[PDB]
This record gives structure tokens, C-alpha cells and sequence, in this order.
């Protein structure tokens, strides 16, 4: 699992992109890059042990639209270090930095019922006043919760759930 | 799954520039500072065995050339310095100050005074590391080192050119036998050089206080690397009183070695390659440690004089000159099983 | 051309990339400039795409990252027959005698198969060496293999003076010397033993010094060995005198530790054994033709025991151990009569 | 702009231009030699215990079957081998 | 620096018999006192503060390094119920406190002997207990990323000790006499620890569980105690 050998890449390309400032055009070609990994001959390929050259202008060719100067040396120099199947990771730890950047967050609005346009926008305002953050809502519909509202802004929750307060009950006694 | 050194704004650099520019080869940075080894990043040109000029006036010795780093032990006090400093590569490989002018006096490592009677008198400089003479270039030894002790003298013979082992256990006389050799050459034509290697300095003030009562300390160079002077130091240390050694060898005279405590070497490459993180062996000494001291103990031999017309290009004729040497090594309780006794 | 260049280098082992087309094969020789001097290197292994682990064949000291390697498409290959004899020579098979170039007209590869089943030869002619113990105790045919075993100081070196004197001179034909692992100093004594005898005429040398790096003590005993062979293949009857088999085992434990392989038991390298025997089998007398061999092996603090000398026990037909007991109160030789003896008693 | 399904259509078209072609499942080529260890990669078939058939009729033991390589040992002279033999 | 030490062969007397019979300690050098757990090695120290400074006039430090907070309580009690600790500075160490306090204890404890010397006084410097110092720095060596030595020691241990112990020393200007109480682990006289504390004193008393068993106290091994001053 790429998850800690992921950050200095994305951190790197993201510094980069907001010193050219075409930080979404950076997200959509690392976008493409990761796809391609995806690809079930190209994941035969990339685990070969070819020389990192030949390797990665295989995949230069493949992944065309794409900027020569910038993007695709970030490829040569993950394929010079053997990691580019960390790609998938890349994209979502830079896409985590841009979200941060912008000041902007993702949380999951979760209950039993289907919630009303109203209690949406009370939720937004709220959130907005406990994160700095502007907040944007996505709806999750599960019997789990039986009524109430889950609120999980990712490690952050606030659990508003019934079943919830009656398993935390069960345990007091 | 490990990094390797692969940073952000070197990344940001690369990223940039892929070819980045050649610049020069001949320098580079400190990336990381640690226990007396430092990473450094660059130098495409280093050699290995190579000294590298860092800040002040302080050197270190590239060891390890791995790919796209260098790793390099500093030949003194290493906590001064910092990530992000510059460094540059010499084009020279380590060498010590010699000549007759060092008999008399106490250096240490780096040839550099340290008993405070003023700066040296030297001949030139020596390359602390060096190939010792090939097969056809020896002599048989014939001629005595007289030791002056009955029982040495009588049963264990030492000849000029010889490799005598002292070995023992702690507080045994190793260092008083090796001592006493030495001042029986006080009027014998053999020059003595003592190497101590971890001792602590007090006892080396106390060895130079005997040494000068009797007439044997202006016979004589001591070369110091005391127990807080860095491992790359003791290391080094018996190979440059080696090299002022081979001098007198080279041009037709005499000389006695007495490398004091080899052992005390060997704990010191020990701590360079756990450092640089070697693969490790028995006793987790590194696999090459019999190839430190035998390449060190090569060196003592008898050259025949056609070998020192060579090298004095005709200046000395018909003269064969001798490096003999004295190692010492401590046993635990007395067990030749160990892996550098052995 | 010169179609690699050095990736790493750390201590004996040198990296070196190719073009994936062009690698190297294992034992193949590489040739760098070292400043001025010409450095062999030799090829291990084959990891990745396209790079090979070697091993340097002289100091390490002075090469960069990024010099130029070519592939000399062969193994090490040394100059073999009667142009070797009276010659001293390294493990490359140059000379170190400062007498001259050796005028060969053949050149062998040192790393070759062993004599098949179908052509290995039984003969029990006894030879006579003079000397009481051995001649007693162990005695020796000729096409077979003599161990002596012994610690640091027990007479290996005396033991193998005196059985070249007596058996080397009445033998009127070639012999070979391998010096692995050998004092310098011995080995002049050795030099100037034999031309004083006005017997090195008979006699080709093979030195790799305890000085040398790893490599060249590792495959000086392959040199002199592929020498023999030569000899042997051309129907004659020699002698092989190796003047210590334990520092090969040595040198390729310091070579294991470096070349990644996972250690084994008492530190020694995985492939003791494997190693031990590539080197003994090619000594033996064929149909064709007879090696007859004089080992000393150094066993480490008298034990006896460790893994090398009990490897090397497998492959002897005469076994002589000399015992530090028996020196220490003053005997020689130091022969220990209840732990030696040859198949032919 | 694009869609998931578009790109991905793309990078299949892509790939197909410049022939990035996969293994068949019962062969492979050698990545590694080293002291009669030879590493194989596919063989996405092969089974532990299996015999591999190398050049020169000669034969390998399929022992250490990883995610990306197969670990086998020659059952005779190995110095011949190369990285890239099929 | 090599040029600032001084040497010098003035018996100082100390009362417990053995000692100065078999390994004479003269004024400015180093003495270490080994021994397994259990066996005198803090009590005998004990009695050289006693003996000691029936004769000594000046100030004195003593570094309290991973041991039992007890044996300092009641040695600061003794001290001020005798009204001798004005002339004494204590720093503690003990042995419930982090690995980092451990270690860097004694390096504190010389700073303050170092400012006596270089006043120009002579100093007395007790150390508790030199082993833990080496401990802590092994307790520390694998979280900071170092492959093990020997019997899983840090790599670096030489030096660890070398550069402690090259400051506690004598120079021209004034003299430090010190004792180093020196704990060898499971009796092992052999172990990398205690071997390598041997080369660095000028007596070294060793202690012994046989004797000790025995009823023979001060349990001191006449065949194994000896002095550079002999
Ligand atoms: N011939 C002798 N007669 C009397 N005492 C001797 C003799 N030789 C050495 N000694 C004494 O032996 C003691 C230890 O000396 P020395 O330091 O040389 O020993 P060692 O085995 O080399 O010790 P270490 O390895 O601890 O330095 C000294 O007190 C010295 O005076
Ligand atoms: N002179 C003596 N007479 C009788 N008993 C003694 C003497 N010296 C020491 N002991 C015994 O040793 C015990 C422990 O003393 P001390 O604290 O000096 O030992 P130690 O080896 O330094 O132990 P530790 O490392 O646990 O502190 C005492 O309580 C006593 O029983
Ligand atoms: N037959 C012998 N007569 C006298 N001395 C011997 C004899 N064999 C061995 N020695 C002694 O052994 C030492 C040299 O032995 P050598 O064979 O060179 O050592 P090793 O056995 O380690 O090669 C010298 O002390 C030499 O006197
Ligand atoms: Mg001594
Ligand atoms: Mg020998
Ligand atoms: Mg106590």
C-alpha cells in the first residue's frame, strides 16, 4: 500500500502547479496518469522488471496529452525510483492538498430518511460555523442509524443516530 | 516501502528540470547529520576513498557511492555541522606529513602537532593508504630485533621485517613489553613509531614521561588517537604511522611499528559500517575486517636493495631496508576462539 | 565501445548498468579505466533489467559513478602449458616476476565443468614420501588428494616444504603451485627455495596474496587449477600443491556479505558447500591423465568442528591433522596418529 | 472535461497503438539470475512444484510462486541463463 | 587538550585495608570499583567519602545516575546531619526517570566538576552508577534507527564512552579525583560494557559474589584488583 511513500510526490507536484497556477489542469493529467495504471495490460507491464527508460517511455507514448516539460518528468522520476503504481494514491493525496488549499471540504450526511432541502442548509450553515472550511454535503441514505442524522466529516464524527444513544445506554448499565 | 531521500524540494527541482543542468560535478549538500556520518546529495564526481572539504577546515572520506547519494565519516567534531551545507570534493586521496623531522614528536591522525613544541619539520607528504611491495620486491629477514628480554629474545626470535603478534588479556604487560622494546632501540639504528589507538591520553602522557626519562622518546614518533577523537580517526590511525613507517623502509633504513590495541581499530571499523549500514557479520563485525588489517600488516617487510635503488632512483645503493611490526591484541578471558583474534 | 557505466561501488562490489539488449553473462569479465590503470571486473550476477553485481579484480580506490564499463565477452581467460613454467603470475595470469611477457600460444577460462562420471580412473600405485608418521599412518597413492589440517603455527608450511622435496624431485615431470591466501614472505622464500633446488624450471606459480583484494584471492586458485588441467589434458602426470584452501572459503565470505545474500550458520556464506565442491571435483586423474594434490586447510582455534574444515573433509583421500597439543610439548612432525589416516591403509 | 468511461476507452485505445501487449499465461521471461536462482516474470499458470522448461532441454522447479515473479531453480548448469530468456 | 594534562604519583591513603595494599590510588586519577548486583559496590564508596575526606579540604560533586532514589535520600540526610554537605553539589538522575534524563545526567554532573577544576581547585567527583549511562544509550539506539552491535549494544558505544570519559581528567590548572561505581551485568566480567570501562581507570577493584557468600567483607578479589601505582 503507497500511502506513505505517496506524500512527497504529491506535495512536490502541488507545490508546482500553484507556482503555474493551473493547479485543475495538473488534477486532470494526473487524473489520466492514474487510469492508465489501471489498464489490465498495462498492469502486467508495470510490474516487469524493465529498465526504468525503456519502461517509462513505453508509458510516455501511451499517455499522450500530457505536458512534455512538466508532468511527464514527474513520470520520469517515479519511474526512476519504481513507483508508479503509486499514481492512484498521488491523485488523491494531491486532490486532498488542493482541498486544503482552497479551503474547501467534503463531508457525508448520513440517515434513515430521505433529508429535506431545509435541514440540508441548516447543516451546511452549522458546519460552515464549526469548519473554517466551506462544506459540501453529500447525501447517504442507510436504515442503520433508524432516525437521526449521522454526521461524518471524515475522522471527525458527530453521531446524531438513535441506535447510536441506545447502544451507548446499553453500556452505562 | 521506505523513502530514500526523495524530498520535496528536490522533487520540486527535479520536476522543473528533469536534465538538470551539469553545473559542477564537483560539489554538492549535506542532507542528513548523524553520529559522525553525514548524506550528502551531488558530487557525481567523488572517488571512492575520496576526501571531501566541508565548512572550516574539516574533512570527511566518501565510503559508501550509492545511487544518488554519498555517504561520507567525518574526520573530527561533527555536531557543528547542518543540512543544507556546501561541500566540495578534493581530488586527493588522504595523506600525512613524514619525514626524520617527526622523530621526537607527538600527532596525532592528521600528522598535526599535539605535544605543543611547534609546528613540524617534515619531508613531504605520504599517501595514507598504499600497496605494499609485491613478491620479487622482499628479502628474507636474517638480521635480530633485539628486545632485551631474556625470554623473548631467546625463545621467541623477532628479525628485522617480522610480524610478531602480543597478545593477551587486560593489564597482562602488552603495552610495557611493547615499550621496553622500544627503548632498547635507543642506541641500536632502528627508528620506533608507537600508534595508540583508544587509549585513554593520560596514559600516553605517562608512556611519553617514560619514554623521555630514558634516552628513547628523540629515537622515536608517537601518532595519538585518543578515546575521544572520532572512529573515522582511530581507524585511520594505524595507517598513517604505517606510512611513516615505510619511509625509512623506502630509503634503506630501519624501523620498528608497535600499532597498540588493533583491536581497538577494529571496534572502530565496526562503527563506521553499522553507521553506514552494511551488512553486518559475525560478532556483527563487518564481513571485510580481515581484509583492514591484513592490507595494514602487509606492509611491514624487508625489501632487497635493488627495490630501494628503484624507488631512491640510485640515491642509496646496496642497502636493504625494514618495517617491523608489533600489533597488540586483547583477548576476553583469554578465548583465541574471537573472531579478530582469530 | 564501452556500453555501461557504474552505478554504485561499495567496497569489492562494483554496480554496472547496460542496455537491457547487451548484459553480461554470469562469470563474464568487465574492463574499466581506474585512473590510469586497467581494473577487471567480474560478473556475478544479473539483478533488474539490464545491471549486474561484480566483483573488482584489484583496489577499489579512485573510481567514480558513471565511468565507463566495457563487456569483454568471456570469462577471465590466463595463459596455460609449457610457456607458465619458472613464471610467477597473478590471479589475471600476468606476470609478476618482471621477466617478461609469458609468449604464450593457448589461453584458458578458469571457470569450467568437472571430469564426467564415464571418464574418472581407479589406480592404487603407492608413493613413498620418507617421512615415518606419514608414510605410516597415511599413506599416499598418486592421482589422489592429501589434506593437512592444522591450526595457526602446527607445520603446514614445513609438513608441505619437505613432501615438495622429496616428492616434487623424484617425480621428473610438471607440478603447479597455488599460493592463496600466502605470506609474502613465504612465498619468496618459496621462489628462492625452488631456484636454488634449480628445480623451478619444473615448477609454474599461481600468487594471490592476504593483501590482495577479494577477488583476486578468490579465483587464484581457479588459475592454478585451470593450469593443472591443461597439463593433465595433454596426458602427463602432475602435481598441484595448494598452500591453504581455507582463505578461498574466506574470501567468498567477505564476497557473500556484499553481494546480498543472506547469511548462514557460524557467518559463513549459503553456498559453502556448493562452492567447496566446484573447486574439488575438477581436481582428480581421469583416463586421460593425472592430478595428484597436496592441500593444507586452516581450521580456525583447533576446532575442527566449524563448517569449512567439516566440508572439506568429504573430499580427501589422504587426511593429515596436525595437532597443537602435540607441537606445544615440543613433537614434530605433530601428526595425531587416532584422527589421521588415508583410504589406502 | 472527460468522463471515467471516456478516458478509460482512450487508455485502452492508447495502449493498443503502442503495443503494450501482456504475457500469455503459461510463459514468461527470466528478470533475475543469481547462484542457481533464476526469477521469472508471469507465468500467471504455473503451480507450486511445477516443472518450467528452459532453452538447452533443460529444467527448473517452480518453488517460490510470488505476486510478481516466479522463483525457480535450475536443476543443472545455470551460468548460461540471461535476463529476458523466455 | 593533550598539552593541559598533568600526571602525578602522591599515594592518597584511603582506610579500607585491601584497597591500598593491593592497588595504591594516588590524588587526580580515576578509580572504578566493579561488581555484580548485590555485592558493596555503592557501601564500599560509602566508606571512601568517610576516609576520604578526613583529608580532603575542598568542594565535591556527586552525580546520582539511574539508581535508587533511597540510597540518595539517605545519603543527603547523613550529609546534612554531619553539616558537611556545605561543601558538596548533588544532581540526580534516578533510575524511574525517562530514558533522556538518564543519559544526559552525567554530562551535567561533569559540567559542574569541570567549573571546580578550572577555578583552579581540587575536586572529588562520585558517580553512581556508569553502567545506566550506557544502558539508557542503548534503550534509545534502535528507535533512533541503528542496527545492533555485538550483544545488542549500539554501534557507537565505544565512543559514547570515550568522549565521556576524556573529560574527566586533570589539567594544569586543577585536578579532578574521581570513583565510578561500575555495575557488570550477570556476573559477566566479559561483557562488551564493563571490558571496555577497564581500559579507561587507573585502579580498578573487583568485587566477587564467592567472596561476598563467604562472610568476606570488603568481598574485594586480590587476584583481579590492581593499580597503575603498584
Ligand atoms: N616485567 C615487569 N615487571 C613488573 N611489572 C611489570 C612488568 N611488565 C609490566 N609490568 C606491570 O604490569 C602492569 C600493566 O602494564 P601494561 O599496561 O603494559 O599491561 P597490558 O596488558 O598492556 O594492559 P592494558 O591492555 O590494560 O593496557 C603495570 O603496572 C606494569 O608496571
Ligand atoms: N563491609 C560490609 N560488611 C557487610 N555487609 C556489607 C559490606 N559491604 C556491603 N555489604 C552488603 O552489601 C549490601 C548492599 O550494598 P551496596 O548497595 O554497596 O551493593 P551494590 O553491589 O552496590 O548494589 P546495587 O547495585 O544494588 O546498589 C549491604 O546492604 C550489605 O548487606
Ligand atoms: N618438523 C618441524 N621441525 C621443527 N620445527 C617445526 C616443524 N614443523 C613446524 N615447526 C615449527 O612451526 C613453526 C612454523 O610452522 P609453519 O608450518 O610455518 O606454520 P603453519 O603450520 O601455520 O603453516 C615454527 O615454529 C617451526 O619451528
Ligand atoms: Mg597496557
Ligand atoms: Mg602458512
Ligand atoms: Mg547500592
Amino acid at each position: 500500500e503507497f500511502i506513505t511513500v505517496a506524500r512527497p510526490y504529491a506535495k512536490a507536484a502541488f507545490d508546482f502547479a500553484v507556482e503555474h497556477q493551473s493547479v485543475e489542469r495538473w488534477q486532470d493529467m494526473l487524473a489520466f496518469a492514474a487510469e492508465v495504471t489501471k489498464n489490465e495490460q498495462m498492469a502486467e507491464l508495470l510490474s516487469g522488471a524493465l529498465a526504468p527508460e525503456t519502461l517509462a517511455e513505453s508509458f510516455i507514448a501511451v499517455a499522450g496529452e500530457q505536458l512534455d516539460e512538466n508532468g511527464q518528468n514527474l513520470i520520469r522520476v517515479m519511474a526512476e525510483n519504481g513507483r508508479l503504481n503509486a499514481l492512484p494514491d498521488v491523485l488523491e493525496q494531491f486532490i486532498h492538498l488542493r482541498a486544503v488549499s482552497e479551503a474547501t471540504a467534503e463531508v457525508d450526511v448520513i440517515s434513515a430518511a430521505a433529508l429535506s432541502e431545509q435541514q440540508l442548509a441548516k447543516i451546511s450553515a452549522a458546519m460552515e460555523k464549526r469548519l473554517s472550511r466551506k462544506v459540501k454535503l453529500n447525501a447517504k441514505i442507510d436504515k442503520s442509524v433508524m432516525a437521526g442524522v449521522i454526521i461524518r466529516a471524515g475522522d471527525m464524527v458527530i453521531d446524531g443516530s438513535v441506535r447510536g444513544r441506545l447502544e451507548r445506554l446499553a453500556d452505562v448499565l | 516501502q521506505l523513502n530514500s531521500t526523495e524530498i520535496s524540494e528536490l522533487i520540486k527541482q527535479r520536476i522543473a528540470q528533469f536534465n538538470v543542468v551539469s553545473e559542477a560535478h564537483n560539489e554538492g549538500t549535506i542532507v542528513s547529520v548523524s553520529d559522525g556520518v553525514i548524506r550528502i546529495h551531488g558530487l557525481a564526481d567523488a572517488m571512492q576513498g575520496e576526501m571531501i572539504s566541508l565548512p572550516g577546515n574539516r574533512y570527511a572520506i566518501a565510503l559508501n557511492l550509492e545511487r544518488d547519494s554519498v555517504g561520507a565519516v567525518v574526520m573530527g567534531p561533527y555536531a557543528d555541522l547542518a543540512e543544507g551545507m556546501k561541500v566540495k570534493a578534493t581530488g586527493r586521496i588522504l595523506e600525512v606529513p613524514v619525514g626524520r623531522g617527526l622523530l621526537g614528536r607527538v600527532v596525532n591522525t592528521l600528522g598535526a602537532p599535539i605535544d605543543g613544541k611547534g609546528p613540524l619539520d617534515h619531508d613531504g607528504f605520504s599517501a595514507v593508504e598504499a600497496i605494499a611491495p609485491g613478491v620479487i620486491e622482499r628479502q628474507s629477514v636474517d638480521q635480530p630485533v633485539q628486545t632485551g628480554y631474556k625470554a623473548v629474545d631467546s625463545m621467541i626470535p623477532i628479525g628485522r621485517g617480522q610480524r610478531e603478534l602480543i597478545i593477551g588479556d587486560r593489564q597482562t604487560g602488552k603495552t610495557a613489553l611493547a615499550i621496553d622494546a622500544i627503548i632498547n632501540q635507543r642506541d641500536s639504528g632502528i627508528k620506533a613509531i608507537y600508534v595508540a589507538i583508544g587509549q585513554k591520553a593520560s596514559t600516553i602522557s605517562n608512556v611519553v614521561r617514560k619514554l623521555e626519562e630514558h634516552g628513547a622518546l628523540a629515537n622515536t614518533i608517537v601518532v595519538v588517537a585518543t578515546a575521544s577523537e572520532s572512529a573515522a580517526l582511530q581507524y585511520l590511525a594505524p595507517y598513517a604511522g604505517a606510512a611513516m613507517g615505510e619511509y625509512f623502509r623506502d630509503r634503506g633504513e630501519d624501523a620498528l611499528i608497535i600499532y597498540d590495541d588493533l583491536s581497538k581499530q577494529a571496534v572502530a571499523y565496526r562503527q563506521i559500517s553499522l553507521l553506514l549500514r552494511r551488512p553486518p557479520g559475525r560478532e556483527a563485525f563487518p564481513g571485510d575486517v580481515f581484509y583492514l588489517h591484513s592490507r595494514l600488516l602487509e606492509r611491514a617487510a624487508r625489501v632487497n636493495a635493488e627495490y630501494v635503488e628503484a624507488f631512491t632512483k640510485g640515491e642509496v645503493k646496496g642497502k636493504t631496508g625494514s618495517l617491523t611490526a608489533l600489533p597488540i591484541i586483547e583477548t576476553q578471558a583469554g578465548d583465541v576462539s574471537a573472531f579478530v583474534p582469530t | 565501445m564501452a556500453t555501461g557505466k557504474i552505478v554504485q561501488v561499495i567496497g569489492a562490489v562494483v554496480d554496472v548498468e547496460f542496455p537491457q539488449d547487451a548484459v553480461p553473462r554470469v562469470y563474464d569479465a568487465l574492463e574499466v579505466q581506474n585512473g590510469n590503470e586497467r581494473l577487471v571486473l567480474e560478473v556475478q550476477q544479473q539483478l533488474g533489467g539490464g545491471i549486474v553485481r561484480t566483483i573488482a579484480m584489484g583496489s577499489s580506490d579512485g573510481l567514480r559513478r558513471g565511468l565507463d564499463v566495457k563487456d569483454l565477452e568471456h570469462p577471465i581467460e590466463v595463459p596455460v602449458g609449457k610457456a607458465t613454467l619458472g613464471r610467477i603470475m597473478n590471479v589475471l595470469g600476468e606476470p609478476v616476476d618482471m621477466k617478461g611477457e609469458i609468449g604464450e600460444e593457448e589461453r584458458w577460462a578458469i571457470h569450467r565443468a568437472a571430469p564426467s562420471y564415464e571418464e574418472l580412473s581407479n589406480s592404487q600405485e603407492l608413493l613413498e614420501t620418507g617421512i615415518k608418521v606419514i608414510d605410516l599412518m597415511a599413506p599416499f597413492a598418486k592421482g589422489g588428494k592429501v589434506g593437512l589440517f592444522g591450526g595457526a603455527g602446527v607445520g603446514k608450511t614445513v609438513n608441505m616444504m619437505e613432501l615438495i622435496r622429496n616428492i616434487a624431485i623424484e617425480h621428473s615431470g610438471y607440478s603447479v603451485f597455488a599460493g592463496v591466501g600466502e605470506r609474502t614472505r613465504e612465498g619468496n622464500d618459496f621462489y628462492h627455495e625452488m631456484t636454488d633446488s634449480n628445480v623451478i624450471d619444473k615448477v609454474s606459480l599461481v600468487y594471490g596474496q592476504m593483501n590482495e583484494p577479494p577477488g583476486n584471492r578468490l579465483r587464484v586458485a581457479l588459475t592454478g587449477l585451470t593450469m593443472a588441467e591443461k597439463f593433465r589434458d595433454e596426458g602427463r602426470d602432475v602435481l598441484l600443491f595448494v598452500d591453504n584452501i581455507y582463505r578461498y572459503t574466506l574470501a567468498g565470505t567477505e564476497v557473500s556479505a556484499l553481494l546480498g545474500r543472506m547469511p548462514s550458520a557460524v557467518g559463513y556464506q549459503p553456498t559453502l558447500a556448493e562452492e567447496m565442491g566446484v573447486l574439488q571435483e575438477r581436481i582428480t586423474s581421469t583416463k586421460t591423465g593425472s592430478i595428484t594434490s597436496v592441500q593444507a586447510v586452516y581450521v580456525p582455534a583447533d576446532d575442527l568442528t566449524d563448517p569449512s574444515p567439516a566440508t572439506t573433509f568429504a573430499h580427501l583421500d589422504a587426511t593429515v591433522v596436525l595437532s597443537r597439543q602435540i607441537a606445544s610439548l615440543g613433537i614434530y612432525p605433530a601428526v595425531d596418529p587416532l584422527d589421521s589416516t588415508s583410504r589406502q591403509l
